[PDB]
């Protein structure tokens, strides 16, 4: 197993961890702010997924400073992970294309 | 913060009939509404979650509906055990809040009261006191009057009354009237009477005893 | 088994402070929150605050004056609410409840009746209530037991340690001269008494005193 | 051709259950949903539930008590609604409708009249109604046929197997002693009768009986 592939799998396991920790900490950060909606865990994990993939419908989002900081970590972890996979697919294609030559 | 309005505050229905409690939120809360039941002296009990989801252990008779700002808790064929207070609570936005509550009341057939008179006990006298207790049990409607007569003469001093809430066993009401007097005051009198005036009888139901 | 255990009562003098407890059992998760709800006699449910034990953070109802401070003990699985500088306005039943972080209160404690009074604790006097010698009887007979001279509320009255629930009425207490009084009533088929015992159990949490009183016929 | 076929009627005793059917024809897609709508006499349309045959999943109106269970049969292209433990409150016309998954009901069934009664089925007696011998006539003449002694509703009355629609009035049924009665009226130019036949066709789905009755002059 090549490095690019390992970094990818590793990025995916880390993403799943950031999603679960993100869901937990967003609820922790948001309860206490009047009007906040990101306050029960099942919808926070869903919020965490749509943030990490950058879709951002939104239907829910953080209103406090710490929930937002948590949002930024989720965003960056998702963008980095999906980017790592893209780059791993590139390394794979470039390697196999040099063999077809 | 989200204001939950429950109206009416009191709902009266006939046995076996279908009833509906209403809860209106000041703004839209999807289906994040939960219903609880609290019987007299009891702690709240979860009945429906997320507006319409069943809870294990709760009679199928109970159901919820609504989304948005308007919610309904329904009971198919209400029965005595349903006599209680009902609350809605929302979890859509911080902080969680409760509605003010709706009381369920059942209109059953009229029932005459069962009166019982009890002389003070020996253990009580020994401590220098006397209490003549009278129970007016399982009557309906709840409107009722009780009169005390000592040796044929109406007594009013030292009389404390107490009424129970509609009974969740048979939808009736009951009341207890207690005449408290010192051993002395109790010793210089013969018979004690308890008279109950109720809608079910033009004549009062009375109970008396004489300390021989 | 009971998931949340709370003391039955607490007497507190105006200006003083008390710390209520809520001991939890059953499944416990990192996503659990313990809530406290206040209910005054004849009134509704009022949210006070919440705490997430696994992390120790608490939030409070901003619409009301802050009388509470919440803390939790991970090892003993107990949540505590410190009420301070109380007044009569603070007298009510305080329930704790558990929420699995999904918004609804799956289970509630039995509640702690708190009384803010300068008065003094006093156990109740339990007296029997058997029919008088002249009282005629039908297919059913009614007995009861009188509970008076106690403070503060409440008292719990059971018949035959609970096995006798049907046919029971316990009237609300009445306050007179810093002392409460109430009576409970029980109706059993006349042919079953006194051949079969009928005892009333009266518990008064505020004084840690529980007493029984068998009901037998007069003379 | 008729896209949704449903039985005309069903008689059910209180407490019993019945299963209504809706046979569909025409184009059928994976995105079709079949809906059921209840309508009580003199009242509006009430949504009951829906089912997507291609997958077998059904949803129901939560605002009302659940009396229905929906199922579908892919091979026979038929949707079924099982109503159970019925009472008079459940007596009404039940329509099925088809939605191509885009929100509106493109086509509806004719509907099944359901009656919840302890009564018994009874075919209708069809009698003629020709003018009396002294009745003078204008450029038009009026004939009719009397339908009585039937149960439950409904009955469908046509004139000359449908070819005669204009000039027709079928009055609403009246209930008396567990039996319905109604009359239908037809007006044709006086010169056309009786040279040209005029027959009234009366169908009563609840008893699977259809009968005709030609209308001729008296004596
Ligand atoms: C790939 C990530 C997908 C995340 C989906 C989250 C859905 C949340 C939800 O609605 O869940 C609703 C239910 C309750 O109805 O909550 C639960 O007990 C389920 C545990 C997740
Ligand atoms: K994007
Ligand atoms: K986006
Ligand atoms: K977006
Ligand atoms: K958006
Ligand atoms: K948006
Ligand atoms: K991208």
């Amino acid at each position: 197993s090549a490095l690019h592939w390992r970094a990818a799998g590793a990025a995916t396991v880390l993403l799943v961890i950031v999603l679960l920790a993100g869901s937990y900490l967003a609820v922790l950060a948001e309860r206490g702010a009047p009007g906040a909606q990101l306050i029960t865990y099942p919808r926070a994990l869903w919020w965490a997924c749509e943030t990490a993939t950058t879709v951002g419908y939104x239907d829910l989002y953080p209103v406090t400073l710490w929930g937002r900081l948590v949002a930024v970590v989720v965003m960056v972890a998702g963008i980095t992970s999906f980017g790592l996979v893209t780059a791993a697919l590139a390394t794979w294609f470039v390697g196999r294309e040099q063999e077809r030559r | 913060d989200i204001l939950l309005t429950q109206s009416p505050a009191i709902l009266s229905v006939s046995p076996g009939e279908r009833v509906s409690f209403s809860c209106r939120a000041s703004q839209s809360i999807g289906t994040d509404i939960h219903w609880y039941q609290q019987r007299t002296n009891g702690s709240p009990r979860l009945l429906i979650k997320y507006a319409s989801e069943s809870i294990s252990g709760i009679p199928s008779r109970f159901s919820g509906s609504g989304s948005g700002t308007d919610f309904t808790l329904s009971i198919n064929s209400v029965e005595s055990e349903d006599i209680a207070n009902y609350y809605c609570q929302q979890s859509n936005r911080w902080p969680f809040t409760f509605g003010s509550g709706t009381k369920l009341e059942i209109k059953r057939a009229d029932a005459a009261p069962t009166v019982s008179i009890f002389p003070p006990s020996s253990e009580q006298l020994t401590s220098g006191g006397a209490s003549v207790v009278c129970f007016l049990n399982n009557f309906y409607p709840k409107d009722i009057n009780v009169k005390w007569k000592i040796d044929g003469s109406e007594r009013q001093n030292g009389v404390l009354n107490s009424w129970t809430d509609q009974d969740s066993k048979d939808s009736t009401y009951s009341m207890s009237s207690t005449l408290t007097l010192t051993k002395d005051e109790y010793e210089r009198h013969n018979s004690y009477t308890c008279e109950a005036t109720h809608k079910t009888s033009t004549s009062p139901i009375v109970k008396s005893f004489n300390r021989n | 088994q009971v998931q949340l255990q709370q003391p039955g009562a607490e007497l507190v003098k105006p200006g003083a402070s008390v710390k209520l407890s809520c001991k939890a059992s059953g499944y416990t998760f990192t996503s659990d929150w313990i809530h406290w709800v206040k209910q005054r006699p004849g009134h509704g449910l009022e949210w006070i605050g919440e705490i997430i034990p696994s992390y120790g953070r608490a939030n409070y109802n901003e619409k009301i004056q802050k009388k509470a401070t919440l803390t939790a003990d991970k090892s003993s699985s107990t949540a505590f609410m410190q009420l301070s500088s109380l007044t009569s306005e603070d007298s009510a039943v305080y329930y704790c409840a558990r929420e699995r972080g999904d918004g609804y209160f799956a289970v509630w404690g039995a509640g702690t009746t708190v009384t803010v009074s300068s008065a003094k604790t006093t156990p109740p006097s339990v007296y029997p209530l058997a029919p008088g010698s002249a009282a005629q009887t039908n297919s059913m007979v009614t007995l009861g037991c009188l509970v008076k001279g106690y403070f503060p509320e409440p008292v719990t009255v059971t018949w035959n340690s609970g096995s006798l629930s049907s046919g029971v009425h316990t009237f609300p207490a009445v306050l007179q001269s810093d002392l409460y009084t109430l009576s409970s009533s029980v109706t059993v088929p006349s042919s079953s008494w006194p051949s079969e015992t009928v005892t009333c159990n009266v518990a008064h949490p505020a004084s840690s005193t529980k007493v029984d009183k068998k009901i037998v016929p007069r003379d």
